[PDB]
């Protein structure tokens, strides 16, 4: 279902989810109910997306070209 | 507080060193990262919900 | 005698605790691949109980409780199992203390009627039909779904359908019998209509006239067959009388209206729809007044059903439906014409409309309402404990045993919401004993507070019917003392 949206990111959306599974198991082994861990994951992601959207980048304007030509240069590094 | 412009210091995807990204041009669309975090949390919540079985 | 009763207790308690975590909206989903591959991922325990491989008698009687509670009120399916299992678990102390199961069962009956009369006046009842609080209960029920954006699309339609016919069934309560329902694949969700009378969804494609003001209706279930004798006489009877809209049934054979008789029935172009649905056939006949007659010599002049507007009309632009008004006694089951291009907006709309039906029939069979979510169970566990203190004899513990077994519904609601169960339950008891009834556990935000401010409320008859059914089956399983195979 992630794969139909943007293409890549599939290994990351598997790996981060698996680490959330692992750390949630380590939490619920400490007499924590999984309801609390699920709601904490929900609040963490809801806060994290606002953390991301406060600190995004729109430098790639029509004025942002030296960073863009540097992106082009570093995309073909050691060739 | 003054060093807010030490924020995008990510990993070198080729050689693995702490490196700039905004000057280096290492970029990824924000909707990709947001949707991947959303779907990873949804997957984690769904598999954590299947819990109440001795199995 | 006791060794089989104990096995009944243990089996029913084990089959009740297999769905005990699924209580409440935070009840987690299951997975039992018992049998031959059952991927049973669902948070609702009713369909878990309907797929449970059950061999024990007392474990099967709670599966019967599930369907009984779904028939009576449509809600609280896991509650009637958890209350019964906790009660049967609490019977073991009364059995090992020395009380015979007859005294246990009759004291549970006394505690049941005491709990019903305690719950029935501690409510906040409605005084009139009160369509505002019907829409309030719809916000409690028809929302928290994918039809949350279809809630105003669906709640006042059924509210107005009960406004049309406040029907005299079980003390003028909502039956399954207001104005006949249909559903059509395709269309938009806004393409629902409230009708007056019979609707058909199936594809009738007549180039000629099916639009008759005196649309005479018959039910001839005699289709055509293959050996002319028993073939054309019903169409000659159609040319006699003139039943211009007749629903066809293929009860005889498969070639229903062959071109010999089909052009005979397209020389006047009758309505032709085959393979009519069997449970709705008798409701269609209750609507129309014609007779469901397959014997073509039993077609009489008093079989002429009445209809006013009968058209193969493209309702909502393209849906070629056959709607009918002006019948003998139409109106068979509350109309929500479920149209939807997507499939989930069909099935969830119809399922939530049935949920709305089973709660508005709950709201008006008994016209009271309480704050749901663990508050009346704590209230019962307090008042029945006081009553068992006042009560004498060997029943004095059993009603007390009825009291503590009531406490599993908040505690699971405390546990499934992640709270520490025992401390939150006794803090709820301390709050209720000096405060109010409506204090409980808001699961929708996860915290103990006054629920009537936080609005997790339910009609009274859900709780009353669940307590009645659970006490009935607990009574029966206590009275059950012998089994025998090999007839």
């Amino acid at each position: 279902l992630q794969d139909k949206e943007v293409g890549d990111g599939t290994t990351s959306v598997v790996i981060i989810a698996a680490e959330l599974l692992k750390n949630a198991d380590e939490l619920v082994k400490q007499k924590i109910h999984p309801t609390s861990v699920i709601s904490g994951y929900r609040l963490a992601c809801k806060e994290a997306v606002r953390y991301i959207n406060e600190n995004l980048i729109v430098n790639t304007d029509e004025l942002g070209r030296d960073c863009l030509i540097n992106a082009a240069k570093t995309s073909m590094s050691s060739k | 507080p003054e060093r807010k412009n030490l924020k995008w210091i990510g990993l070198d995807l080729s050689n693995g060193k702490p490196r700039d990204n905004k000057q280096a041009g290492v970029f990824e669309p924000t909707i990709v990262k947001v949707k991947s975090l959303k779907f990873a949390t949804e997957a984690a919540i769904t598999i954590l919900r299947i819990d109440d079985l001795i199995k | 005698p006791a060794q089989i009763r104990f096995s009944n207790i243990s089996a029913a308690k084990a089959v009740a605790d297999a769905i005990r975590t699924s209580l409440g909206p935070k009840g987690m989903d299951k997975m039992i691949q018992d049998g031959k591959g059952d991927v049973t991922i669902t948070n609702d325990g009713a369909t878990i109980l309907k797929q449970m491989q059950v061999l024990h008698p007392a474990a099967r009687m709670l599966v019967e409780l599930s369907k009984a509670q779904d028939i009576e009120a449509g809600d609280g399916t896991t509650s009637v199992v958890i209350i019964a299992g906790s009660l049967l678990d609490s019977c073991t102390k009364l059995l090992q203390k020395g009380i015979h199961p007859t005294i246990i069962s009759e004291s549970f009956q006394k505690a049941l009627e005491k709990g019903i009369e305690i719950l029935t006046d501690m409510s906040r009842p409605v005084e009139l039909s009160d369509r505002e609080t019907l829409l309030n209960s719809a916000t409690t029920s028809l929302n928290s779904k994918v039809v949350s954006q279809y809630s105003s699309l669906l709640s006042p339609m059924s509210v107005n359908a009960v406004m049309k016919v406040i029907d005299p069934a079980t003390a003028t309560s909502v039956d399954l019998r207001d104005i006949k329902i249909v559903k059509k694949l395709g269309g938009t969700i806004d393409d629902c209509e409230l009708v007056e009378g019979l609707v058909l969804t199936q594809k009738v494609s007549n180039s000629g006239i099916t639009r008759v003001e005196k649309a005479k209706i018959g039910l001839i279930q005699f289709c055509l067959s293959a050996p002319r004798a028993y073939i054309l006489n019903l169409v000659k009877q159609i040319k006699k009388t003139g039943c211009n809209v007749l629903l066809i049934q293929k009860s005889i054979l498969r070639d229903a209206l062959s071109d010999l008789a089909l052009h005979f029935l397209n020389k006047m172009k009758i309505m032709v729809i085959k393979d009519i649905e069997r449970e709705d056939i008798e409701f269609i006949c209750k609507t129309i007044g014609t007779k469901p007659v397959a014997h073509i010599d039993q077609f009489t002049a008093d079989m002429l059903g009445s209809a006013e507007l009968a058209e193969e009309v493209n309702l909502n632009g393209s849906g070629k439906l056959l709607k009918i008004t002006g019948c003998a006694s139409p109106g068979k089951t509350v109309t929500i014409v479920v149209r939807g291009s997507n499939k989930l907006v069909i099935e969830e709309a119809e399922r939530s409309i049935h949920d709305a039906l089973c709660v508005i029939r709950c709201l008006v069979k008994k016209r009271a309402l309480i704050a749901g979510g663990g508050a009346p169970e704590i209230e019962l566990a307090l008042r029945l404990t006081e009553y068992s203190r006042t009560l004498s004899g060997m029943e004095s513990y059993c009603v007390r045993a009825f009291a503590d077994a009531m406490e599993v519904i908040p505690s699971t609601l405390a546990e499934n919401a992640g709270l520490n169960p025992i401390s939150t339950v006794t803090e709820l008891r301390n709050r209720h004993a000096q405060g109010e009834k409506t204090a409980g556990i808001n699961v929708r935000k996860g915290g103990i507070s006054n629920i009537l401010e936080e609005l997790v409320v339910q009609p009274l008859l859900v709780s009353v019917s669940a307590l009645t059914l659970a006490t009935e089956t607990v009574r029966s399983i206590l009275k059950i003392d012998d089994v025998v195979n090999t007839r």
